[PDB]
């Protein structure tokens, strides 16, 4: 029985995880107190993917909460679903990292990593057949990035055969909230490229653009961003929980999407999104979902796919629909946009179909792309990195905690090598 | 006694098996819970025929089947569905993750630790059986389980039983549409299994059946249920001769004899003629000549390959219903008269004919109309190689750069094996021409 | 480079011979059907040599520094003939991975150093996947760049091994 251990780090990861546990909990029908009050018989069939079973017919999510500032933990406990989590999994300390990756990875997090790994081992030992992990955190921050990278390294050291997923929120061109985001982002990306099987890219700029242009909201908050992201996470792993005409495990996505080991940075997307005003106009059907999934403005990474090529894509549909229509639409998308797909991967579109849609919708779809345009994002960070590293803008904070220029240099070189490895396949006309 | 054992592997195999067992239960008047009211209603005869069902003491009938899959989901659907009380509880789920579109996972690492249990169940079923005729294996290329575990199972079955026939019904990848990126690797790596161990393998294509549904049955949005029902009709037409009386009956051995000119050539195509909707069932005679001609139409082939680009080497027609030898003789003469259908120089005989009295049934809630006559044509021809060639090209496009190879190599497979499979396939492609050449 | 690598000073042939014996003892070796002493890990033996010329007027001390690198790679395996199961299988898988990437690098390198040299001289851009494995990463300067390198290929005369043996020759033909 496949099931997932869940880890949350930092403020962004903690909040996204809280919202995610509210969404999954609806689909499966779980009371905030922990009891089950569903209506369908298929909600409890595979509930063990996320939830352990307690004595009194309760269900406890298999989540791990990590931070160095206690305050966020309180915000989780004093909330709509604060009592659902078991208190033993609230692992935290004091004197947070303060947006310093060195404190998160080397000085402060090195003490709390033992306790976090203890709780992770305790959860993973009880697993019937542990599939893999998934971590939510922010690369541009402090405790989140550092402790996420450290935990990822330790877990890959101890569990080499299991899947290691990751949902990362990285910096943006215009949206910036810390002065030292490039250093943290560069070091985090250097750590992630080695020790991770899948990494979904999320950008606040793309989510705000979706909210303003697609959903037409006027005053979006972080709740809406968490809503979209949690919808994506629930969309990714639908097939482990519910039956379908053609299933798609996590390993199937990993195999079909990753041509070479270092190219595992994905662009996610979700459909439909209708703004609550145009819901009565559009007809809902497979062609509409196909059109919305591949639209450039619907992506969550703020990287235009038209500036590169799609190495691979995966489409996970939820709902009762015909397979012939899905296959025809995917073939049409391949054929019409002939110049945005690579010429040495015939039929580079993975397809999955699940028969149980979300509770309020007749149809839905999730899109996981893998394209060269992601290089742009890395290039941007690299540019900013140089602009601070050449003069050593803030390096004394990092070197005071037990680092040196050599780690910065090797991280920058690794990032540049990854950026070069994407471009290779980016240009057309492989001959000269 | 006449009987054959059905094995279903993977999601495609399990769903085709669901359709097949629905059709069999409807045909023989067996209720979903295994009881047969006809036994008490009539008090005689033989309705729970032993070709597919075994009767216990209490009157229950249990099918002779072995479902296998690495995912628990697809068979857990069966274990809690309409037919939960029919099958034996031994359903052989591997309580782990799945092959993940990898030959290596389903053949080397995870395919083992479940193969022994499957062979034990097959041994029990064979011991129950008297005068076993063969195995009907349902699987699918492209999928990791349907490829790797099929290879393991066929190897072990050939080692153990050897002389019993083994027929495949497999879903070859389509030329254009597909549901995975690593389909060509999985499909190519099954060449050794499908060539050396299988005695006669039937291939079907999703695109061809979609076109058949769109054109004939006027179904604009078909799903896999229709495909499974059509394939079930094919299999039932093939195996009908072991169950019901007929003017000319054709069992599996004599069936194989008149369809394999050489050992390395056992890859025929299959077609079902009277695929027609209920509304279009009127306005048409549906005589023997019409269905015989429709069997030879390129548009109705179940695999995307044109018979007009090659030569027919053997044909076996299996008729059901109100059919008489005069009409089939006339139809065969008319087909021989046509010049578009080219037969090889070294097979003057051409056709094998079998006739059965039991007409095809109609599943409730289905799409095929009730008909008085039907025919299934199985043709060994040279055109199939063209389809293979297309797939081979795709394989090359992914192997020149070693894309996705590390996933296979990390689970025990060696690199050169890839190359090896390709030459093996190439050798097959050279034998399915060197035979079509006119003699001198 | 490899951080915290015990670089031992030696002065005589007997001492380095003792180091060699200890190192060969310390390696990981396991028995399989193909060989009773099948190696389970790649090995790199490095000798750092320093040549000094002393003069109080003009000459420069430490005239030359050289690195002698002898590399013994675990060979590719096939699960059917090897008969591996469990750990012996998993190890082999890693070995095969560490070889497959290496082959790509060799092929990649060859084409580039064939192309720019023979084609025109464009030198636009060519990516070599050095980072896909630690073996290719550590030998970045050895397979290409700042060193003089020799490749010794081992063959098997057995007829049954033909389909494998030829493969080696092909890469050797590109080496
Ligand atoms: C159809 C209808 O009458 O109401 C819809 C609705 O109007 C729309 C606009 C909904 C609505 O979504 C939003 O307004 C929204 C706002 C900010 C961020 C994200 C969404 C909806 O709020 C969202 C809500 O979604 C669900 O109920 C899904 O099951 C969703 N779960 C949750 O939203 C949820 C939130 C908190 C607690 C429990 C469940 C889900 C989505 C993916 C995967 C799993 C679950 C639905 C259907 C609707 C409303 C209520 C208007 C849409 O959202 C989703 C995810 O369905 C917007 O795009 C769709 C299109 C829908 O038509
Ligand atoms: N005709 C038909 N084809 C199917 C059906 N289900 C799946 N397929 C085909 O099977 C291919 C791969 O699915 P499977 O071979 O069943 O994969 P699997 O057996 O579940 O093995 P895994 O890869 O480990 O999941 C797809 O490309 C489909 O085209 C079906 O119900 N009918
Ligand atoms: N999507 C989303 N992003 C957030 C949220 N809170 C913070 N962020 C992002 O995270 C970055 C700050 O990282 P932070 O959470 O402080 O890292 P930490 O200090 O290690 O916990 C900012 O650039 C924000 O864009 C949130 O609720 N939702
Ligand atoms: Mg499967």
């Amino acid at each position: 029985m496949r099931e997932i251990v869940h880890i949350q780090a930092g403020q962004c990861g903690n909040q996204i995880g809280a919202k995610f546990w509210e969404v999954i909990s609806d689909e499966h029908g779980i009371d905030p107190t922990g009891s089950y009050h569903g209506d369908s018989d298929l909600q409890l069939e595979r509930i063990n993917v996320y939830y352990n079973e307690a004595t009194g017919n309760k269900y406890v999510p298999r989540a791990i909460l990590v931070d160095l500032e206690p305050g966020t933990m309180d915000s989780v406990r004093s909330g709509p679903f604060g009592q659902i989590f078991r208190p033993d999994n609230f692992v935290f300390g004091q004197s947070g990292a303060g947006n310093n990756w060195a404190k998160g990875h080397y000085t402060e997090g090195a003490e709390l990593v033992d306790s976090v790994l203890d709780v992770v081992r305790k959860e993973s030992e009880s697993c019937d057949c542990l599939q893999g992990f998934q971590l939510t955190h922010s690369l541009g921050g402090g405790t989140g990035s550092g402790m996420g990278t450290l935990l990822i390294s330790k877990i890959r050291e101890e569990y080499p055969d299991r899947i290691m997923n990751t949902f990362s929120v990285m910096p943006s061109p215009k949206v910036s909230d810390t002065v030292v985001e490039p250093y943290n982002a560069t070091l985090s990306v250097h750590q992630l490229v080695e020790n991770t099987d899948e990494t979904y890219c999320i950008d606040n700029e793309a989510l705000y653009d979706i909210c303003f242009r697609t959903l037409k909201l006027t005053t979006p908050t972080y709740g809406d961003l968490n809503h979209l992201v949690s919808a994506t996470m629930s969309g990714v792993t639908t097939c482990l929980r519910f039956p379908g005409q053609l299933n798609a495990d996590l390993r199937k996505l990993a195999v079909n999407m990753v041509p070479f080991p270092r190219l595992h940075f994905f662009m996610p997307g979700f459909a439909p999104l209708t703004s609550r005003g145009s819901q009565q106009y559009r007809a809902l059907t497979v062609p509409e979902l196909t059109q919305q999934m591949f639209d450039s403005k619907n992506m969550m990474a703020a990287c235009d796919p038209r500036h590169g090529r799609y190495l691979t894509v995966a489409a996970i549909f939820r709902g009762r629909m015909s397979m012939k229509e899905v296959d025809e639409q995917m073939l049409n998308v391949q054929n019409k946009n002939s110049s945005y797909f690579v010429e040495w991967i015939p039929n580079n579109v993975k397809t999955a179909v699940c028969d149980i849609p979300p509770r309020g919708l007749k149809m839905s779809a999730t899109f996981i792309g893998n394209s060269t345009a992601i290089q742009e994002l890395f290039k941007r960070i690299s540019e900013q990195f140089t602009a601070m590293f050449r003069r050593k803008a803030f390096l004394h904070w990092y070197t005071g905690e037990g680092m040196d220029e050599m780690e910065f240099t090797e991280a920058e070189s690794n990032m540049n090598d990854l950026v070069s490895e994407y471009q290779q396949y980016q240009d057309a006309t492989a001959d000269e | 006694m006449r009987e054959c054992i059905s094995i279903h592997v993977g999601q495609a195999g399990v769903q085709i098996g669901n359709a097949c067992w629905e059709l069999y239960c409807l045909e023989h008047g067996i209720q979903p819970d295994g009881q047969m009211p006809s036994d008490k209603t009539i008090g005689g005869g033989d309705d729970s025929f032993n070709t597919f069902f075994s009767e216990t003491g209490a009157g229950k009938h249990v099918p002779r089947a072995v479902f296998v899959d690495l995912e628990p989901t697809v068979i857990d659907e069966v274990r809690t569905g309409t037919y939960r009380q029919l099958f034996h509880p031994e359903q052989l789920i591997t309580g782990k993750e799945d092959a993940a579109n990898n030959y290596a996972r389903g053949h080397y690492t995870i395919g083992k630790e479940i193969i022994d249990l499957v062979l034990d169940r097959i041994r029990k079923l064979a011991d129950q059986c008297t005068g076993l005729q063969g195995f009907l294996v349902f699987h699918s290329f492209g999928g990791g389980t349907g490829s790797g575990f099929t290879s393991l199972l066929m190897e072990r079955l050939s080692v153990d039983y050897g002389k019993k026939s083994k027929l495949e019904f497999s879903i070859y990848p389509a030329p254009q549409v597909s549901t995975a990126v690593v389909e060509p690797y999985n499909s190519i790596l099954t060449t050794h299994t499908t060539l050396e161990h299988s005695d006669c393998a039937f291939m079907v294509d999703n695109e061809a059946i979609y076109d058949i549904c769109r054109r004939n049955l006027d179904i604009e949005r078909p799903t896999y249920t229709n495909l499974n029902r059509l394939i079930s009709q094919i299999v039932s037409s093939i195996t009908a001769s072991l169950r019901f009386d007929g003017a000319l009956n054709v069992d599996l051995t004599e069936f194989q004899t008149n369809l394999v000119p050489y050992p390395r050539i056992h890859f025929p195509l299959a077609t079902y003629a009277p695929v027609i909707s209920a509304e279009k069932a009127y306005h048409e005679q549906l005589s023997v000549a019409e269905i015989t001609n429709a069997c030879f139409e390129p548009a109705n082939q179940m695999v995307k390959c044109d018979p007009r680009h090659g030569k027919y080497m053997a044909c076996c027609l299996l008729y059901r219903g109100d059919v008489v030898p005069k009409d089939v003789n006339a139809a065969i003469a008319t087909i021989k008269t046509k010049r578009s259908i080219q037969f090889v120089d070294w097979c003057p005989t051409g056709f094998k004919v079998g006739i059965n009295y039991q007409p095809p049934t109609v599943v409730p809630g289905g799409d095929l109309a009730k008909v008085q006559r039907a025919v299934c044509m199985l043709s060994n021809t040279t055109a199939i190689a063209e389809a293979w060639a297309r797939l081979d090209h795709k394989f090359d496009l992914m192997y020149a750069k070693r894309a996705f190879v590390h996933w296979y190599v990390g689970e025990g497979m060696e690199e050169g094996e890839f190359s090896e499979a390709r030459e093996d396939m190439a050798a097959l492609e050279k034998d399915y021409e060197e035979v079509g050449v006119d003699s001198v | 480079y490899v951080e915290d690598l015990s670089k031992l000073a030696v002065t005589s042939y007997n001492d380095i011979q003792d180091l060699m014996d200890s190192g060969n003892k310390a390696r990981t070796v396991a028995a399989t059907n193909m060989n009773e002493t099948s190696s389970r890990s790649h090995a790199v033996f490095n000798i750092i040599f320093t040549q000094k010329r002393h003069d109080a007027e003009t000459n420069i001390t430490t005239e030359k520094v050289s690195k002698i690198s002898l590399v013994d790679l675990a060979g590719s395996e096939r699960a059917d003939s090897t008969g591996a199961k469990g750990t012996r299988l998993k190890e082999g898988a890693n070995i095969n991975k560490s070889l497959t990437t290496l082959g790509k690098v060799i092929s990649a390198l060859a084409e580039m150093d064939s192309g720019p040299n023979k084609n025109k001289k464009k030198k636009k851009t060519d990516f070599i996947p050095y980072r896909d494995s630690v073996l290719t990463w550590l030998l970045r300067e050895n397979l290409g760049g700042n060193s003089r390198t020799a490749m010794v290929a081992a063959l098997s005369p057995a007829d049954i091994n033909y389909d494998e043996t030829l493969s080696t020759l092909r890469y050797a033909d590109r080496a």
